[PDB]
């Protein structure tokens, strides 16, 4: 790594000393070029995990995650950067500092050799995405909002920390090859079921699971747009890329107490799906469908099955670029008509008609059509699944069947229909907004032609 | 945790000194300058092998040596010694300074019947090359084993291997 972890520390004094307004210019150059850098990382060997140095070492699902990352960093800016251009100078030059500094954890997290240090920098992501929802938010919710993310994630992160220096005391080092190589039989026993439930519940709660998710309506939805992206884009998949590690060792009494979270899980995504199926804000619209997504993903882990890891990096990565993808929809007319209710804006492709298409393929994406992304993820766990149970693909269908209605529901209430005659301030759409759109879905079916590259570990 | 045994009542019968406080401080310096022979080997014993009991073979010959000591007296100046030891008496601190006339004549006496010289200041307290036959003890405090001193620290220091070894950090 080194050598995509120096040029994004150095990011830091580069945009800090740079020219007055040259600012968005150059942080989008390099953040772009850095990406490009990134994409070396894309290839892994037969077996072993890409290893660089003693701390740092790659595998075929950091790697895949960290493009994304990287990746998005452009992305971010330009979003931002519409409100953002007024307000003073350090106050901006702050926020450019903000994302690189919270990429430049994301980057150093997913290659993270020791779990300790996985742990370290995983939890240190709060800190510039707490600080995003809650200075820079736009509504008063926030404060609120950013108390119960913060606390949430931190109150199933400690029992980890606890858990984490029980296995360096007892099993030795927690390096993630030491540990693979050297596991051992975990055995059902009341000590060990604790120790199983404090590895798991702080993955869970950043995922999150059914029941641990409020954080997430009221996070998502106050969070400026740079951070709306990555509370949702990356550092849910950050729970993730922790359940797919941690689990080395939890066996076999993974099978035995999944029950409770897969159960929650596989019928509670049914019931989050409902909530976006009679929905106010297009925020909230977006941030319940990551929940059932999200579901989606923690049942996939738990049967520890070679389809179910693959399609849980197919929609952990899909999911990313395309939640992603609709925060950036609802950040252009929240900007246009200043609020959030979906019904107040109804009629757009009347109006501005490209973006009817970006919404068409936004929402088409999340809908998941074969051969997208999104549904080479969920297809590969419905069959997994469907082997782990029979029952199951009734649950596992049925989303499929209620996620059409309410992915195609923004499109109908929002696009599809008369414009609201009142609003008078619609603007054409900024070749910038065009731009980032563009950015999000053209790597998303281009992806489509390789998915070997994002199917995770087990390819 | 064991036996006290301790010599019988049968040794314990000593001529024991009959005369008052008064009496033996009078000649004191003389007794000490004439009987210091077996004072000092049975002082020394005392110091030596810390226990009255094992000193009672010299605790009688000390007060033995008085009597010889005393009743030479008595063959001898005892009259002048009787002026002398009623006179200290009547002072409350049994001090030298108010019967210096009868100290002369106690001294005067001793000096050519007797010949036992005045010591002079400072030569009673002094300390002796008493000789003796006994042995020194071996442990005069009785005491028991030694534990054995945990193992001394040694060779040369060698870099840590791997460096801190805590948690990831390296070198
Ligand atoms: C906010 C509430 C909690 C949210 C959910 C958190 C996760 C649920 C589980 C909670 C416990 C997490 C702490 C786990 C510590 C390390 C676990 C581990 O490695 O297993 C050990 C087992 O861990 C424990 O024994 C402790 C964990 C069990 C629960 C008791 C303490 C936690 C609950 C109370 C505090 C937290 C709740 C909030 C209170 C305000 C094994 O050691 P042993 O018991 O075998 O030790 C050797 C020998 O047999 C005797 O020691």
């Amino acid at each position: 790594m080194l050598k995509i972890i120096i040029p994004t520390t150095m990011l830091l004094p580069m945009t800090w000393m740079s020219k007055h307004n040259m600012i968005w210019i150059n942080a989008t150059v390099h953040s772009l070029l850095i990406s490009l850098i990134s994409l070396s990382l894309l290839n892994q060997l037969g077996e072993n995990s890409l290893n660089f140095s003693l701390t740092f070492f790659s595998d075929s699902l950091s790697a895949p995650l960290l493009v994304l990352t990287t990746w998005l960093l452009p992305l971010m800016l330009m979003a931002s950067q519409s409100h953002l251009s007024k307000e003073t100078t350090t106050r901006k030059k702050l926020y450019i500092t903000m994302l690189i500094l919270l990429q430049l954890f994301l980057i150093m997290t997913f290659t993270a050799t020791e779990l300790i240090l996985f742990y370290i920098l995983f939890e240190a992501t709060l800190v510039p995405t707490l600080i995003i929802i809650t200075r820079w938010g736009n509504q008063t919710e926030r404060l609120n909002a950013g108390l119960y993310f913060l606390f949430y994630t931190l109150a199933g992160s400690l029992p980890l920390l606890v858990a984490l220096v029980y296995i360096q005391n007892t099993t030795g080092s927690l390096n993630f090859l030491i540990i693979h190589y050297w596991s051992h039989p975990l055995s059902n026993s009341w000590s060990n079921i604790f120790m199983w439930l404090a590895c798991i519940m702080a993955f869970m709660v950043k995922m999150p699971l059914y029941g641990l998710h409020l954080w997430l309506p009221k996070a998502h939805v106050e969070a400026p747009i740079a951070g709306s992206m990555v509370l949702a884009a990356v550092l849910l998949k950050l729970g993730g890329y922790g359940m797919m590690r941690i689990t080395t060792i939890l066996n076999p009494l993974t099978n035995y107490m999944a029950y409770p979270f897969l159960m929650l899980s596989m019928w509670g995504m049914i019931m989050t799906s409902s909530i976006c199926l009679r929905q106010t804000d297009l925020k909230s619209l977006i941030a319940y469908s990551s929940v059932s997504h999200m579901a989606l993903v923690i049942v996939a882990i738990m049967i520890q099955t070679p389809w179910s890891f693959m399609g849980a990096t197919a929609l952990m990565i899909a999911h990313g670029l395309t939640s992603s993808m609709l925060f950036c929809l609802a950040n252009t007319n929240y900007e246009r008509v200043h609020s959030r209710t979906m019904i107040l804006a109804r009629g757009l492709q009347t109006l501005l008609p490209l973006m009817a298409t970006w919404w068409l393929m936004a929402s088409l994406t999340n809908l998941a059509l074969p051969p997208s992304i999104n549904l080479i993820g969920e297809l590969f766990i419905i069959t997994a699944s469907f082997s782990w149970s029979n029952i199951t693909i009734i649950l596992m269908g049925m989303n499929m069947m209620i996620t059409a209605l309410y992915s195609l529901y923004m499109l109908i209430t929002t696009q599809r229909g008369k414009y609201t005659h009142h609003i008078n301030n619609i603007k054409a759409s900024f070749t910038r907004e065009n731009a980032l759109m563009a950015l999000h879905i053209l790597p998303l079916l281009l992806l489509t032609l390789n998915p070997k590259m994002i199917l995770g570990p087990l390819y | 945790p064991g036996i006290v045994e301790l010599p019988t009542l049968e040794d314990l019968k000593v001529q024991e000194v009959k005369v008052s406080s008064s009496v033996l401080k009078a000649a004191a310096h003389h007794y000490g300058a004439q009987c210091d022979k077996p004072n000092k080997e049975f002082m020394l014993c005392r110091w030596e092998e810390k226990d009255p009991r094992r000193c009672l073979e010299e605790g009688k010959l000390v007060n033995q040596c008085a009597l010889d000591f005393f009743r030479q007296i008595k063959r001898h100046c005892a009259e002048p010694f009787t002026e002398y030891w009623t006179c200290i008496d009547y002072s409350g601190l049994q001090l030298f300074r108010h019967c210096r006339k009868q100290q002369a004549k106690f001294d005067e006496c001793v000096l050519d019947k007797l010949g036992w010289v005045r010591p002079d200041l400072g030569e009673l307290s002094k300390v002796t090359k008493v000789k003796t036959d006994r042995p020194l003890p071996e442990n005069p405090y009785h005491s028991r084993a030694r534990p054995e001193p945990n193992p001394e620290a040694e060779g040369d220091l060698k870099p840590a291997k791997h460096g801190s070894r805590l948690f990831f950090w390296t070198m």
